[PDB]
């Protein structure tokens, strides 16, 4: 997994996502964008899976974008239980489609992701609309959260996470280079078509890639946008 | 080949919930019982036990209308909704690999 959030010159916000999915070619098949409505009014929409109700990436069209990132750490054997114990006492999926569903705003959704409360650990990258609306969330052991958001006027236009920390996420191909690509590219001038330059680039493209997504929530058709923009990688 | 785009669906929450995922599941029926077969063998063995028995007691990790979704998705899948729900919280459970630590 690799999510990207960046804010150009013009202050558009892009975030952009690949899912990498150890089960990779089954889970093509049934790889599905979903429009939630109500009343004739979508709500909010999400990516998603056959069988899977709950949505890891998704948008509040006109408002935020939200994409989730697991987190391994050390010690699986210690910490087995724990994480088990987290993911039963706070479902994730569902929790993340509830905040779409009564969080209106990109402020009341990053707030919402930062309670202090048993969540499993995860990276939350939020992307928003207004000046410096892009964020990290980091789910820590157990029910912390610390947020990186981005800094425009010190030249942090960008944010990058993949699945690690510590000295295994200083050394992810996928983050060295997406963060690489992105300066590359430059702040300039950077919109959805470099996103997609980014998230295509080995080996953030990757043999288990299973989508890449692009979502611009600022957008006036951020829906429309949203619904033809993610890619099934053959 | 050309065009790789997710299939689009609208999921309308007028609907009552065991009724949401219908078209969905019936689209996509062929590849079920495969993902979910692929997707238990990534479970932990020794973990499994408990998590089909926590699984059933689905009153008491969901909301009313995220039980009644899930028990519309068993019911036009055709599959065990102990199953179903063990995926589910598990998000990640067949993302990354971790079966060699065991
Ligand atoms: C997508 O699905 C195809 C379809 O294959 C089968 O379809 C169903 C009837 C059911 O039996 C599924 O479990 C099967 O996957 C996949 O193509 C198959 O891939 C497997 C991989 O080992 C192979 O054994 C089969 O011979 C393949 N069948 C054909 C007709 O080619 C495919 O792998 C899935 N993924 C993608 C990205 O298409």
């Amino acid at each position: 997994c690799t999510s990207i959030v960046a804010q150009n010159s013009a202050g558009q916000i892009i975030h952009g996502r690949n899912l990498d999915y150890d089960m990779t070619e089954l889970l093509k098949n049934i790889t599905i964008h979903v429009d939630f409505v109500r009343n004739g009014t979508i709500q909010y929409s999400g990516l998603t899976f056959a069988l899977y109700n709950g949505v890891l990436t998704g948008q509040r069209p006109g408002e935020y974008s939200v994409s989730l990132n697991a987190r391994y750490s050390g010690a699986y054997i210690d910490n087995i239980l724990m994480e088990f114990y987290t993911k039963f006492k706070r479902p994730v999926s569902f929790f993340i489609r509830d905040v779409l569903e009564n969080q209106a705003t990109y402020t009341e959704a990053v707030d919402a992701f930062s309670r202090t409360h048993l969540f499993s650990p995860s990276y939350i990258i939020v992307a928003g609309i207004k000046k410096n609306e892009g964020v990290v969330i980091s789910r820590n052991r157990w029910s912390a959260a610390n947020v990186y958001p981005l800094n425009v006027d010190a030249n942090q236009w960008f944010l990058v996470e993949t699945n690690f920390d510590n000295w295994k996420k200083q050394g992810d191909d996928r983050r060295i280079t997406a963060i690489q690509k992105l300066k590359e590219l430059g702040r300039r001038n950077f919109d959805e078509k470099s996103m997609v330059e980014v998230l295509s680039t080995v080996p953030v493209r990757n043999n288990l890639t299973v989508f890449s997504t692009v979502m611009v929530p600022g957008l006036p058709d951020s829906a429309d946008y949203f619904r033809q923009s993610t890619w099934i990688l053959p | 080949k050309l065009d790789r785009k997710p299939r689009h669906y609208e999921i309308n929450l007028d609907e009552p919930p065991s009724q949401r995922w219908n078209q969905v599941i019936k689209d996509h029926l062929e590849y079920l019982p495969g993902v979910v077969e692929e997707t238990k063998k990534y479970i932990p063995k020794p973990l499994q036990p408990f998590v089909w028995w926590a699984a059933s007691k689905i009153d008491r990790y969901f909301t009313t209308e995220i039980q009644e979704e899930l028990k519309g998705i068993a019911s036009e899948s055709g599959l065990p909704i102990g199953e179903i729900v063990g995926m589910n919280i598990l998000y990640d459970v067949a993302a990354f690999d971790r079966r060699h630590i065991f």
